[PDB]
């Protein structure tokens, strides 16, 4: 039922492949969201159909304050628009760079954020897969908002077989060529709290092998500066064995995590 | 850039959002949306 002009365009938020992200205005309720525009002549080229098809099944069903929202979406002639959440705070990443590394406080909150919307993804068998800053959007408060689903999967029954995600987050079972499961998040979750706090991922290096070799003999190596419970979290994610992982209940519970997060969740309707 | 969407204007337009929120479910999620089988299909 909706169509382009019951929004009042203001203001391009982010480029990319597709790929155009607006501010929006919704008419009728003067509401602020931002609009995702993608061109269905350069998508079917590409192949991507059955891709964006299956992203947006998945981000359409899930509501969560730490899962960025999909109200609706409609196409026309030559396009495809997405009305998302708008994230005010804009992208994780971007501060992440700006600082350099996070306090513990931020970095703790932001956890107990991810594992919240993760341990609601993993209750309805959605592994994400593709969990890193880039990822992630910051709400008006600064809250995380899991943006992007691009490497997403619903996952009921059979394990899994893709490679996929970014170099610097794949857990061992995927560069060792085993199948998969949800468990693959609690490793780039564990991967995700070291980048915050360090700056840059645990395993980094010149080249593509030598990535895989540190990741698949999870060398660790934590810099002097980050505290004992930083560093025990952390260790306890970043297991070479998925069923050894701290679950993401075993996150929000952590004691770093309950003595540092400023956790604030977003006011409901009512 | 309209007004609305800058600076000021905006910022306050977020904080009101927030705050007082909506039933983005019933405003939107009671809307139709075109079936995920007729995206790349005649509009
Ligand atoms: C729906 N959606 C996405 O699907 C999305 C998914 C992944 C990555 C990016 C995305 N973009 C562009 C989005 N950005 C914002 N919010 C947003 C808010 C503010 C800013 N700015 C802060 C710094 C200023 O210099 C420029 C404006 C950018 C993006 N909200 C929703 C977005």
């Amino acid at each position: 039922k909706f169509t382009i002009d019951d929004f009042d365009i203001g203001r391009p938020l982010g480029k990319g492949k597709f790929g155009n992200v607006y501010l929006a205005r919704e008419k009728q309720n003067k509401f602020i969201m931002a609009l995702k525009v993608l061109f269905k002549s350069q998508l079917e080229k590409e192949g991507v159909e059955h891709q964006l098809r299956r992203e947006i099944e998945i981000q359409s069903h899930l509501r969560h304050p730490n899962i960025l929202r999909m109200y609706n979406y409609f196409h026309d002639r030559k396009r495809i628009y997405l009305m998302l959440e708008f994230a005010p705070r804009g992208e994780l990443y971007k501060e992440l760079q700006k600082h350099g590394r996070f306090d513990e406080q931020r970095s703790a909150t932001f956890m107990e954020e991810l594992a919240d919307a993760l341990h609601y993804c993993h209750e309805r068998k959605v592994i994400h897969r593709d969990i890193k800053p880039e990822n992630l959007l910051m709400g008006y408060k600064g809250e995380l908002k899991i943006a992007d689903f691009g490497w997403s999967v619903h996952a009921p029954s059979l394990r899994r077989r893709t490679m996929c995600g970014t170099l610097d987050y794949l857990p061992p079972e995927m560069i060792e060529g085993k199948t998969h499961d949800e468990k693959v998040d609690l490793w780039c979750a564990g991967v995700l709290c070291y980048e915050f706090l360090v700056g840059m991922p645990p395993f980094d290096s010149p080249s593509h092998t030598e990535t895989h070799r540190r990741i698949v003999n999870v060398d660790l190596k934590f810099p002097p500066f980050l505290s004992d419970g930083s560093k025990d979290l952390i260790s306890k994610l970043l297991r070479y064995h998925p069923p050894q992982r701290l679950p993401l209940k075993g996150v929000m519970e952590h004691p770093w995590v309950k003595a540092n997060s400023r956790r604030v969740l977003p006011p409901v309707y009512q | 850039i309209p007004a609305w969407a800058s600076g000021n204007l905006l910022t306050q337009a977020i904080r009101q959002q927030y705050y007082k929120p909506i039933d983005v479910d019933r405003m939107y999620g009671t809307i139709d949306s075109p079936k995920l089988e007729e995206l790349f299909n005649k509009s």
